[PDB]
RNA sequence: UCUGGUGCCAGCAGCCGCGGUAAUUCCAGCUCCAAUAGCGUAUAUUAAAAUUGUUGCAGUUAAAACGCUCGUAGUUGAAU
RNA sequence: AAGUUAAGGGAGUGAAGACGAUCAGAUACCGUCGUAAUCUUAACCAUAAACUAUGCCGACUAGGUGUUGGAUGAAAGUGCUUCCUUCAGUACCUUAUGAGAAAUCAAAGUCUUUGGGUUCU
């Protein structure tokens, strides 16, 4: 049986999904076999980009506050 | 007064319906002959001010709310509201304002005024999970429950509402020392009047 | 209630309706109080007030206005029942 | 706490304007956080703090397409041991969470209890005040007063409520299928509540109304 | 079950009714529970009829029509969709 | 199909709540302003948003648009509203009324000097 | 047929209770029914009432306030020995400090405290909390 | 959820169940629990059973209103 | 309703029976014939989802819309209709700090706050 544990918010599909996510696999060896160990960790969304330099917000477009 | 009633003469405040209702029976003077029920007329003046005065015993006039779900109650409620310290709804009700406390526009009072039982039932449905005195403006086939105080009008004319929105104004003004008696409110009627 | 030594035991005691004498418990959420004010012979609001209580069942019932009637007669607030 | 009041009476008892819980069990107002009764009992400056006690979990399930689907139901059972009493329930998909709603329902649910006395009254009173009967599902219980040193004569679930309620003797009997745990409960909770509704001789004197919470502090509620 | 609270047909202070016989299939139904439908007719469609009005004397003729009053069974009746199945809700709906 | 998702009608919509007076009925115009307003990494939806608020703002010509608050619209339409007619029209010389209504008024005792039935 | 006075005299009282109704009336009457309803006036329970005279059967019109819970008989009455009052009461009344249980007894109609009080025994009526 | 043996066999189990090569339930070793100079098993009987109901059951659909009316015994009968 | 006895009657329909089709088979569904029966008079039999699957008598508790049969009181009439009130049948809609396991119920409500009278299971 397979046991899944989540927290937050995390991205499935698309180019950022490969960026802005990190991953790692391993296994142990028990006495009755095998057990397999998936991690995937979603960084803070800063994931240096194309041209080199912090892409702070994938998809947001947040609008900025007219000066006074 | 004999002006007050002159001016609910005026307009059709006293002209209901069919569907009497029994409960509203001690309200109705009499039938006509295309089966109309007629408003004592006597009754609603001494409501209207025993309702004010429940009104001015409030301490600030911002736990009022006041609610008209028809396009022709929108400018009297606002210009009540405008003129005491209430707020006012005037339209579309959000169907959990007074019980999720999690929303936008909780917005919990500590007395309600309804147009007309009928069409804002949702409100009055709300108002008894939170301990709210209802008080509203019943016309001759009304439904009574939850309602506390009542004042037999009719809720269809626009004169009619006008009219008693702006009887209701005029007298909490005098309840409190803004302008004293005698004297007439300086506004005129068609202010409130639709459209 | 008071013990043998006159203390009393309760650790509240609850309302009683005006209208029917129903004793109100604490999670009846359709029940309301009302203040009238009053004026002094001039037509201005004073700081004084009267008080009544309604319970939940007459209010869903809708029998409130009658009694609330009733009960306003009694007080000299109203000329008819 | 470090918390942020969403409603007035929330406001109201952030601050000391409000004495006791009692002082809003007397104007029946809804309660929305338990952070109102978490203020009031704390372990110090608090004679008899809270107690939990997970009672029952249960899975349920509900058999989809691509094969079933369970999830947990946790009921907790509140008391002070003196005078008070609650319960709650909540159904999610870890065991945890669950009990972390349930008890946070139990907290939102609690009543007063009304003791009495089995014939001349003395001090501390210890049992029902008059027979109270309650009612949920096909299940139906009934409690009656009983002398002094007969402790609790019931099932474990109506001696472990009656425990947190502190209520000290009773004779009890039931009907119906109490194997239904959920049921049982809550109809001894109903029976509980029911205590303060009676209308004894004692309460027959009429008194004058004290003013509510809001009209009292009107002013200052106001300021914010 | 007791899905009508009428049973299906309108009977009331009476213990026995005639039957009458389906118009398509011949079975017996009491006559408080088939469904009746009275039709009115034209012995022809719009086309025809104009060419017997330009073929006739009298220079005004009007057509006659047929009077039919069918009467069917449930069976032989929600198979030729004069009746469908409805929701729950729905099923207190009369005229 | 060009269905716009929720996306480029959020943003849209605070820009012309926002910065209404610079907006006009050009797509070049309300493109630049777009570019440095807000922030959008591709260009493509820079496109698009812009392209929206500029349909937007032929709908505000035909009045009032649902949805969208800009304050300048109610108080030049309140000031048309509060119209006061010189005189009201609750006054009338004479109060008609019911035959059956007047009666009413007369088993109460209190006098309205001008009334006439019809 | 009637077959009882008092049975339906009780139960149009707890019904009209019920509803809050602060009066009600009572279409045949009798003498027992006027002791158990003055009985009830002195541990009171209800207000005054009324006696109406035509020439059948009277009728009677009592003022209620709000404060009955429960009022029947015990249609069989039967009879209860002096030393048997202990277990009709633990089995009938909802607790030892309050209500009362009506018998009719050789010196009149009377509670059980007074029973007690007067050493005798009698036959069950009914009861009220 | 300790260690060996057996492997839908042998067996256990009042009831639900366990056993088909990694058995917390069979056969044993160790360790723990209960009552204790006492502790198991079989049959009968009482409470549990408001599952025989006077106190105190149920009868539209779970078991259950006679096809319908008259009628003797029995039971029950207005107010003074 | 079916079924039995006797005397009549005997068009249509048609348990049985005989054919023609479909089918792997079809002693069935479809079709062509057709005996008892179905109808009347005089006698038996005592059963049905003989169902509202809710025994009978009495009291109390809520608003509205109808309809069948009387009576009282008022208006449009060519001693007649429309309206109002009331009694007796009979349905439906809304809602029940009423009830149920629910479906639902104006009784299937007034039940651990348990007893109006009575028969059957
Ligand atoms: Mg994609
Ligand atoms: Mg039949
Ligand atoms: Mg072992
Ligand atoms: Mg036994
Ligand atoms: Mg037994
Ligand atoms: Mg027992
Ligand atoms: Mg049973
Ligand atoms: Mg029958
Ligand atoms: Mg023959
Ligand atoms: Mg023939
Ligand atoms: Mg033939
Ligand atoms: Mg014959
Ligand atoms: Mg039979
Ligand atoms: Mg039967
Ligand atoms: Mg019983």
């Amino acid at each position: 049986k397979s046991m899944k544990f989540r927290d937050g918010y995390l991205i499935s599909t698309g180019e950022p999904s490969k960026r802005f996510v990190n991953t790692a696999t391993r296994s142990a060896q028990l006495k009755q076999g095998v057990l397999g160990i998936k991690v995937k960790i979603m960084l803070p969304t800063a994931i240096d980009t194309r041209t080199g330099l912090t892409s702070i917000l994938p998809d947001n477009i947040s609008v900025l506050e007219p000066k006074t | 007064k004999e002006e007050s009633i002159a001016k609910m003469l005026i307009c059709k405040v006293h002209i209901g319906t069919k569907n009497l209702e029994n409960k509203m029976k001690r309200y109705v003077y009499t039938r006509a002959k295309d089966g109309v029920h007629i408003i004592n007329l006597a009754k609603t003046y001494e409501k209207l001010q025993l309702a004010a005065r429940i009104i001015v015993a409030i301490s600030n006039p911002a736990d009022v709310v006041v609610v008209s779900a028809r396009p022709f109650g929108s400018r009297a409620v606002l210009k009540f509201a405008q003129y005491t310290g209430a707020q006012a709804i005037a339209g579309r009700w959000t169907p959990g304002m007074l019980t999720n406390q999690i929303i936008q526009k909780f917005t919990e009072p500590r007395l309600l005024i309804v147009t007309d039982p009928r069409t804002d039932a949702q409100s009055v449905k709300e108002s008894a999970y939170a301990n709210i005195p209802v008080i509203a403006l019943c016309d001759s086939d009304s439904p009574l429950e939850h309602v506390d105080i009542a004042i037999p009008c009719n809720n269809k004319g626009k004169e009619s509402i006008a009219l008693m929105y702006w009887l209701l104004a005029q007298e909490v003004l005098y309840l409190k020392g803004v302008i004293p008696r005698s004297e007439p409110w300086n506004v005129m009627v068609d202010m409130f009047l639709w459209r | 209630m008071f013990n043998d030594q006159k203390v009393l035991v309760d650790i509240y005691i609850p309302r009683k309706c005006s209208a029917t004498s129903r004793l109100i418990p604490a999670k009846e959420h359709g029940a309301v109080q009302i203040n009238v004010g009053m004026v002094d012979a001039n037509g201005v609001y004073n700081g004084k007030t009267e008080t009544f209580a309604i319970s939940g069942h007459v209010r869903q019932n809708g029998e409130s206005d009658a009694c609330l009637n009733r009960l306003m007669y009694e007080k000299k607030l109203l000329s008819f029942q | 706490k470090n918390w942020v009041p969403v409603t007035k009476l929330g406001r109201l008892v952030k601050e000391g304007k409000i004495v006791s819980i009692e002082e809003i069990y007397l104007h029946s107002l809804p309660i929305k956080e338990y952070q109102i009764i978490d203020y009031f009992f704390q372990p110090n400056e608090c004679s008899h703090p809270l107690k939990d006690d997970v009672v029952k979990i249960m899975p349920v399930q509900k058999q989809t397409r691509a094969g079933q689907r369970t999830r947990f139901k946790a009921f907790v059972a509140i008391g002070d041991g003196n005078g008070h009493c609650g319960l709650g329930v909540k159904c999610a998909k870890e065991v945890a969470t669950a009990i972390r709603g349930a008890i946070i329902s139990a907290k939102l649910s609690l009543i007063p209890v009304r003791r009495g006395y089995w014939g001349n009254k003395i001090g501390d009173p210890h049992t029902v005040p008059m027979k109270v009967s309650g009612k949920c599902g096909s299940v139906r219980i009934r409690l009656v007063p009983a002398p002094r040193g007969t402790q609790i004569v019931g099932a474990p679930t109506t001696k472990k409520m009656l425990n947190f309620a502190g209520i000290k003797d009773c004779f009890s009997s039931s009907c119906g299928k109490t194997k239904t745990k959920g049921n049982f409960l809550r109809a001894i909770f109903n029976a509980l509540s029911k205590t303060y509704g009676y209308l004894t001789p004692d309460l027959w004197k009429v008194t004058n109304f004290d003013k509510s919470p809001y009209e009292e502090w009107s002013d200052f509620l106001e300021t914010y | 079950p007791k899905k009508r609270r009428n049973g299906g047909r309108s009977k009331h202070n009476r213990g026995h009714v005639n039957p009458l016989r389906c118009s398509n299939c011949g079975r017996c139904v009491p006559k408080d529970k088939a469904i009746k439908r009275f039709n009115i007719r034209n012995i022809v469609d719009t086309s025809a009829q104009r060419d017997i009005k330009e073929a006739s004397v009298y220079s005004t003729f009007q057509l006659p029509k047929l009077y039919i009053k069918q009467c069917y069974c449930v069976s032989c009746a929600i198979h030729s969709r004069f009746v469908r199945v409805r929701s729950r809700e729905q099923r207190r709906v009369r005229k | 199909g060009r269905v716009r998702t929720k996306t480029i009608k959020r943003a849209a919509r605070q820009i012309v709540e926002k910065y209404y007076a610079k907006l006009t009925l050009d797509f070049q115009i309300n493109k630049k302003i777009t570019e440095e307003v807000a922030i959008i990494p591709s260009k493509r939806m820079k496109n698009k948003v812009a392209g929206f608020v500029t349909h937007l703002m032929k709908r505000i010509q035909k009045g009032p648009v649902r949805g969208i608050s800009l304050k300048l619209q109610e108080e030049e339409r309140e000031r048309r509203l509060d119209f006061v007619p010189e005189k009201s029209q609750i006054d009338v010389s004479v109060i008609y009324v019911e035959p059956d209504t007047l009666r009413m008024i007369k088993s109460l005792g209190i006098n309205i000097s001008n009334m006439k039935v019809h | 047929v009637r077959m009882s006075v008092l049975a339906d005299c009780l139960k149009t009282i707890n019904n009209a209770e019920k509803r809050g109704r602060r009066q009600v009336l009572i279409r045949p009457s009798s003498k027992v029914v006027i002791k158990f309803l003055q009985y009830m006036q002195k541990k009171g329970y209800i207000g005054s009432f009324e006696i109406v005279d035509d020439h059948r059967s009277g009728k009677i019109v009592v003022n209620l306030l709000g404060r009955i819970n429960k009022c029947a008989v015990i249609s069989p009455r039967y009879d209860v020995k002096l030393d048997e009052i202990e277990k009709i009461i633990t089995s009938i009344l909802p607790s030892r400090l309050f209500g009362h249980l009506i018998l009719t007894t050789p010196y009149g109609i009377m509670d059980h405290e007074e029973a007690r009080r007067k050493h005798t025994g009698g036959k069950v009526l009914g009861f009220f909390f």
